[PDB]
RNA sequence: CUGAUAACUUCACGGCGGGCUUGAUGUCCGCGUCUACCUGGUGAACUGCCGAGUAGGUAG
């Protein structure tokens, strides 16, 4: 039980968001933002950025691409856990399939829950993915606050089972691949402000890079992949999701859910998988305490990182 | 030929500026009466931070002073040593000349500035000529703005909630007999005052 | 209640002359640093007029 050497690599792995602003003759232009440099008498900088007067909307673009890099410790010390892991997947991809994770997260990306707090005060927000391998024109979610809400309304459209699909065998299948292309089309209203990502220092510097001469705001790499994983409504008593991690940390609000205490974080669930591996080779399984922990623990995988001593 | 005064902020528990800028308010509460527009507010300690301790008040000729200092405000709030209202003393005359302007450039700095400035810019093309595309006017990305201090507070009868600014500069001491416009700086533009520490 | 008490060592003074360390010299062969990662503006500096004016003056 926990080696010296244990680790995974991530399934999903997302990229860098970048805003562009259309205009009514037809073209699109970087968004640029300013600092203001406050002078004492005879430092800190403040960036604002806001949406530039007579524009139309703004367009947002990144791009996820979905692996199969759970299915093997990426380092392991000994022979005997990573047999336990291998056969600890494949039961749980024949027993319990892909489809709930699969779903969860897809639904995290389809709605634009990486828009982080760019979609209050807003009018309508519509959503197109390019995906690959695929064969057709794209996948178009149209009016996100007035057309799509639950689960049950998702399901509802023409292609999504082709998308859950590609997922699912993705996820499945050894080498094998999925790469979806994400752009947001957003009508804010006149000179909204935009809010993106903020640099670590210990005010309100923005993340940027440079595109084609303009400098750009981004909203993260790492940040917009911590909005496709929000994805833990398992935890005891639960009542709003989580970032999938192994200590449940909720944000704002300092405390941590799934303390070891409680004995429903990462490490006191994965040291009882023969546990897991007796339950699933039955003919029935409990939904409450041990579906809602193999969900955790497959969900814990896919994010990666060592699991060492 | 005239004089200063101190009202002093001396509770030893108080957000300075916050009381600065409703003993202008009231300021601003007299002088409706008819535009008898011979008020100073003159804020004798200027920091890097922290509008003074003091307000100083000016008047012309000893008796417009206490129809100031009556001003409905001070009767119902000094049952208590809270501020101090100095007695009119005839000036010292080894103090600095300095100004008070407000200077209407950290107010249109915001983004909100320059919208109402671009929209304003072809709300007046009615010189008819050929229409530009507004997507060049992009922002001044890279500035570096002075020491400032704001004053809180709003529109005379609208609910309009804007603010007020202060600068300190120092400037030629012999100009004319000191009106200005209303509330009591010295950007009047017509006779450019200072008003003295 | 001190092997007790007391106890001005000092003046002068030229170490100099001379001197070729050199000859020769292959350090090289091999080499995967890798896995994981939300810094946040609670709401928050408005609405006008003149200026042919991203510059400049105003009223509240």
């Amino acid at each position: 039980k926990l080696p010296t050497n244990l680790a995974y690599e991530r399934s999903i792995d997302p990229s860098d968001v970048c805003f562009f602003v259309v205009w009514p003759d037809d073209r699109k232009t970087p968004l640029t933002y300013n600092s203001r440099t406050l002078l004492g008498q005879m430092p800190h900088q403040v960036d604002f950025c806001h949406v530039p007067y007579g524009a139309s909307h703004i367009e947002c673009s990144f791009s996820v691409s979905f692996s199969s890099e759970l299915r093997q410790p990426y380092k392991c010390n000994s022979s005997k856990v990573k047999q336990t892991l291998v056969q600890l997947v494949e039961l749980y991809e024949t027993k319990i399939g892909w489809t709930e994770l699969a779903t969860r997260y897809l639904m995290n990306i389809c709605n634009g829950k990486w828009l982080w707090k760019n979609t209050r005060k807003a009018y309508c927000w519509n959503i197109v993915l390019t995906p690959w391998p695929w064969n057709g024109e794209k996948v178009g979610f149209e009016d996100i606050r007035t057309n799509y809400t639950s689960r049950q309304d998702f399901k509802n459209n023409k292609n999504w089972s082709a998308i859950v699909e590609m997922i699912k065998t993705a996820f499945s299948s050894t080498d094998g691949l999925a790469i979806f292309e994400v752009r947001a089309t957003l009508h804010l209203p006149t000179n909204a402000m935009v809010r993106p990502s903020q640099v670590f220092t210990e005010s309100r510097v923005f993340q940027s890079t440079t595109i084609d001469g303009e400098r750009s705001p981004i909203l993260g790499a790492f940040k917009t992949g911590a909005a496709i994983a929000t994805i833990d409504d398992w935890y005891p008593e639960a009542t709003e999701p989580l970032r999938v991690g192994r200590f449940g940390v909720h944000r704002e609000d300092v405390t941590c859910y799934r303390h070891p205490s409680t004995g429903k974080d990462f490490f006191s669930i994965l040291q009882q998988a023969e546990h897991y591996i007796e339950v699933l080779s039955a003919n029935k399984t409990p939904a409450q305490e041990t579906i809602n922990d193999m969900h955790f623990l497959m969900a814990n995988l896919i994010k990666g990182g060592m699991f060492q001593h | 030929k005239w004089y200063y005064k101190t009202i002093t902020f001396l509770p030893e528990l108080c957000n300075n500026e916050s009381l600065a800028a409703k003993c202008l308010r009231v300021l601003h509460g007299f002088n409706y009466q008819y535009e008898t527009r011979n008020i100073g507010v003159s804020f004798p300690l200027w920091c890097d931070a922290t509008v003074g301790k003091k307000i100083s008040f000016v008047s012309k000729n000893k008796i417009e002073l206490d129809l100031l200092l009556k001003q409905h405000y001070f009767v119902q709030m000094e049952q208590l040593q809270y501020f101090h209202i100095s007695n009119t003393v005839l000036v010292p005359e080894d103090c600095t000349y300095v100004s008070f302007r407000r200077c209407q450039s950290i107010d249109k700095l915001t983004a909100a500035g320059l919208a109402r400035k671009i929209r304003r810019l072809e709300k007046r093309a009615l010189s008819r000529g050929e229409q530009f595309d507004p997507s060049s006017f992009a922002q001044k990305e890279h500035t570096a703005i002075a020491h400032y201090h704001s004053l809180g507070e709003s529109s005379k009868q609208t609910n309009r909630n804007f603010r007020l600014n202060i600068r300190m500069l120092s400037e030629q001491p012999r100009e004319g007999n000191s009106i200005f416009s209303s509330y009591g700086l010295s950007n009047s533009e017509n006779s450019f005052q200072p008003v003295p520490l």
